[PDB]
């Protein structure tokens, strides 16, 4: 079929079905935003399979149909303030509130990088990417 | 951190993607975008332990490509829609495929009945409970629209993988 296998940041992947006329950006917007990723923080590459390099950067507005049959990869731009969380168990002796549900938080979990504090039953609502501008 | 490789299987349109995206992004996708191949990674805290869920969202329309991801998978969410008896019976075919690639009757699985928000129910809870009882696996009622039981479905499958590892 007229599909493209695109490897995504953080060891993820998707297979998009190219509609005639769509750009790489049009085909990959939903796959990135559903995974909590911003297209402005990413670049799209063509995986090279010869001795020259490992991949070559492509313009986001490139016609996707012209790359049918090639393997692509989307990576974070250089040094974007996006990383993965570092969760840790944490008992709040002093009164605290959950960042997800705003209720009382006695025994919760806190990310040691961004400070996101939450109940265990609220962890799935924590955003996938950890924003670190420290 | 322990990584759990999860695979979501089921007939086309039962809500495999809507359940996964509701877990990852906390948003309900109300459009029909038939999946070809989609993998997701997300940290979740389950019973005090943080773990990384590597979820493979598969195609209900089957675009032999299943066997490869069925061999490497650690747990499976066999999903059907409570308003689609055909998908409820299709569950048997998916468990047959998984057992054919795992070479064991003891595979971590969780039967998931989705679309519980709809009043046009054709598969009642007793039926799915009996089917899950027949397979020796848990059963979870979910609704990706209301997020009901979405966490409960994935939390249960992880616990099935933990006890399967002894
Ligand atoms: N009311 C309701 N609609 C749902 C629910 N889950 C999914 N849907 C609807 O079901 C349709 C198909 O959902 P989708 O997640 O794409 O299903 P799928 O099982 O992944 N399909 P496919 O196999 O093709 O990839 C969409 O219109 C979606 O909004 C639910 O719990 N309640
Ligand atoms: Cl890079
Ligand atoms: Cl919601
Ligand atoms: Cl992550
Ligand atoms: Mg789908
Ligand atoms: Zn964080
Ligand atoms: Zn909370």
């Amino acid at each position: 079929s007229n599909t493209i296998r695109v490897f995504l940041p953080n060891k993820q992947r998707t297979v998009v079905n190219v509609r005639n006329g769509m750009s790489l950006h049009d085909c990959l917007m939903k796959a990135l935003k559903v995974r909590g990723l911003q297209p402005e923080c990413c670049a799209v590459f063509r995986l090279l399979h010869e001795h020259k390099g490992k991949k070559a950067r492509l313009d986001w507005n490139t016609d996707a149909a012209s790359l049918i049959g090639e393997e692509l990869q989307v990576d974070f731009l250089d040094h974007v303030p996006l990383t993965t969380h570092n969760f840790a168990r944490k008992t709040f002796l002093k009164l605290a509130f959950c960042d997800i549900c705003q209720k009382f938080l006695l025994n919760g979990f806190r990310c040691q990088t961004c400070g996101y504090k939450f109940h265990e039953h609220c962890s799935t609502k924590v955003p996938t990417m950890c924003v670190d501008w420290s | 951190m322990t990584e759990y490789k999860l695979v979501v299987v089921g007939a086309g349109g039962v809500g495999k993607s809507a359940l996964t995206i509701q877990l990852i992004q906390n948003h309900f996708v109300d459009e029909y975008d038939p999946t070809i191949e989609d993998s997701y990674r997300k940290q979740v805290v389950i019973d005090g332990e943080t773990c990384l869920l590597d979820i493979l969202d598969t195609a209900g329309q089957e675009e032999a490509m299943r066997d490869q991801y069925m061999r490497t998978g650690e747990g499976f969410l066999c999903v059907f829609a409570i308003n689609n008896t055909k998908s409820f019976e299709d569950i048997h075919h998916y468990r047959e495929q998984i057992k054919r690639v795992k070479d064991s009757e003891d595979v971590p699985m969780v039967l998931v009945g989705n679309k519980c928000d709809l009043p046009s129910r054709t598969v009642d809870t007793k039926q799915a409970q009996d089917l899950a009882r027949s397979y020796g696996i848990p059963f979870i009622e979910t609704s990706a629209k209301t997020r009901q039981g979405v966490d409960d479905a994935f939390y249960t499958l992880v616990r099935e993988i933990r006890k399967h590892k002894e």
